[PDB]
C-alpha cells in the first residue's frame, strides 16, 4: 500500500550494523560490516594482519 | 506498524518496564516489533522518544539498539500510572 | 463527616481504570448498551433534548440496567454520559437492585 | 558401565590456550590411567579478508591482509562417559570452545 | 449524533438502517455497507 517494495535481495536489502551503510559491505563468513567500520575494529574481533 | 499506539498497548510497554526495569529498542523503523513484547517496533520507539524528553528514563545509544535504564524518579511515574503497590520493585532486590 | 455521602461513585471510577472498563461518548455508551457489557449507567439531572434524555432512559428500558441522577452536566465525568463495564460499591449495590 | 569410545574436539584462536588444555587433560586422564592416544593436530584453517586501507579512493591503492587462525585438535580416549565429566568440568579455559563426543 | 432515527415516546424507540453485523449501515443506493466491520461488506437490494 505504501512504504515497502520487495526488499529481499541486492544492496538495498542490507546495511552495516555499526554505521548503517550499504557500500563496501564485507559479507565473508557473515560479518555484515561496512569496510570503513570493519578495519578499525578488526583487532578487537580477532583478525591480526601479518605478511 | 503505523498510527498512534493504543492506550492498552501503551501500558504493554510500561508494564514490561515496570517488572524488569530494562527495555532496549532497535533503531530501525521498519524492523519487526522488538523481541519480547508483542507490539509494533515504531510504537516502542515513539513511546520512549516521548518518555526520555520528560526525563524519568535514562537513554543510552550505541549500535542502533538504544539501551535504556530506569531511574528513581522514573519508578515513581509508572507506579502512579500503573497503580502498582509502592516499593513494589526495588532494583537492589535480586 | 460520619461516614461518606456518595463516594461510591468517585472511589470506583478511580480504581476501575486499573482494569480499564469505563466508557464515554454517546456512540460508545449506546454501543455499551447495545451489548452484553454495561452494568451501571448515568445521565445529567438536566442535559437537553427530550429525546436525548428519553433515549438514555428508553435504551435502558429494553435490556435493563438503570440510571440515577448525579449533579451538574460539566461535573459528571470528573469523578473519573457514563457507562461501567465490595468496599466502595456497598452504598450503591443495595440501592440499585433492592429498595 | 560399558566399553565406550570418546574423541574430544578442541578449537580456539590462540595456540597457547590449547597447549595448556592438551598438557592438562592428558595428565588428568593419567590420574585414572585411561587408554589415551596423543592429541591429533588437524590442518590449520586460516581465514582471510583483504580490504583497502583508505576510506576513499585517493592515493595509491593499498591493502590490508588480515588473518584469523583456527586450531582443531583431538584428544582420543576409550572410557565411559561418567568418568570423563570430572576431567572436563574442572580446568575450563577463557575463550576456548570445547565439545565432548562419544564416537 | 445517533439521534437520526424515528424517535417515539412511551416507551419504545424504533431504529433505522438495519444492520448485518460481522463477528449502523450507510445507504446511498442499492448496497448496504457497515463502517466498523474490518472486512468491508456488500449486499445489494
Amino acid at each position: 500500500l505504501f512504504n515497502t517494495r520487495p526488499k529481499k535481495f541486492g544492496p538495498g536489502s542490507r546495511q552495516c550494523r555499526v554505521c548503517f551503510n550499504r557500500h563496501g559491505m564485507v559479507r565473508k563468513y557473515g560479518l555484515m560490516m561496512c569496510r570503513q567500520c570493519f578495519r578499525e575494529r578488526a583487532n578487537q574481533i580477532g583478525f591480526v594482519k601479518y605478511r | 506498524k503505523f498510527s498512534l499506539i493504543p492506550k492498552a498497548n501503551r501500558k504493554a510497554i510500561y508494564e514490561y518496564l515496570f517488572k524488569e526495569g530494562v527495555i532496549v529498542v532497535q533503531k530501525n523503523g521498519k524492523i519487526e516489533r522488538h523481541p519480547e513484547v508483542p507490539v509494533p517496533n515504531l510504537h516502542v520507539m515513539m513511546t520512549l522518544r516521548s518518555l526520555q524528553t520528560k526525563k524519568f528514563v535514562e537513554e543510552k545509544f550505541n549500535w542502533q539498539h538504544n539501551y535504556y535504564f530506569l531511574t528513581n524518579e522514573g519508578i515513581e511515574f509508572l507506579r502512579t500510572y500503573l497503580h502498582l503497590p509502592p516499593t513494589v520493585f526495588p532494583s537492589t532486590l535480586t | 463527616e460520619v461516614k461518606d455521602l456518595m463516594t461510591a461513585i468517585r472511589k470506583v471510577l478511580k480504581n476501575a481504570l486499573i482494569h480499564d472498563g469505563l466508557v464515554r461518548g454517546l456512540h460508545e455508551v449506546a454501543k455499551a448498551l447495545d451489548a452484553k457489557k454495561a452494568q451501571v449507567c448515568f445521565l445529567s439531572e438536566s442535559c437537553s433534548e427530550p429525546a436525548y434524555k428519553k433515549l438514555v432512559q428508553g435504551l435502558c428500558k429494553e435490556h435493563g440496567i438503570p440510571l440515577l441522577d448525579v449533579t451538574d452536566s460539566k461535573e459528571l465525568g470528573e469523578w473519573a454520559c457514563v457507562c461501567v463495564t465490595s468496599e466502595a460499591l456497598t452504598f450503591l449495590q443495595n440501592h440499585i437492585k433492592t429498595l | 558401565q560399558r566399553l565406550h569410545r570418546i574423541r574430544i574436539t578442541l578449537t580456539s584462536k590462540d595456540l597457547k590456550s590449547i597447549e595448556r588444555v592438551c598438557t592438562e587433560l592428558i595428565n588428568g586422564a593419567k590420574e585414572k590411567n585411561l587408554q589415551v592416544a596423543g592429541p591429533v593436530r588437524l590442518p590449520v584453517k586460516t581465514l582471510r579478508i583483504t580490504t583497502r586501507k583508505s576510506p576513499c579512493g585517493e592515493g595509491t591503492n593499498t591493502w590490508d591482509r588480515f588473518e584469523l587462525r583456527i586450531y582443531k585438535r583431538l584428544i582420543d580416549l576409550h572410557s565411559p562417559s561418567d568418568v570423563v565429566k570430572q576431567i572436563t568440568s574442572i580446568n575450563i579455559d577463557p575463550g576456548v570452545e570445547v565439545e565432548v563426543t562419544i564416537i | 449524533v445517533l439521534k437520526f432515527y424515528k424517535v417515539d415516546g412511551n416507551d419504545k424507540v424504533t431504529r433505522l438502517r438495519k444492520e448485518c453485523p460481522r463477528e449502523f449501515m450507510a445507504a446511498h443506493k442499492n448496497r448496504t455497507y457497515c463502517g466498523r466491520c474490518g472486512l468491508t461488506y456488500i449486499l445489494n437490494a
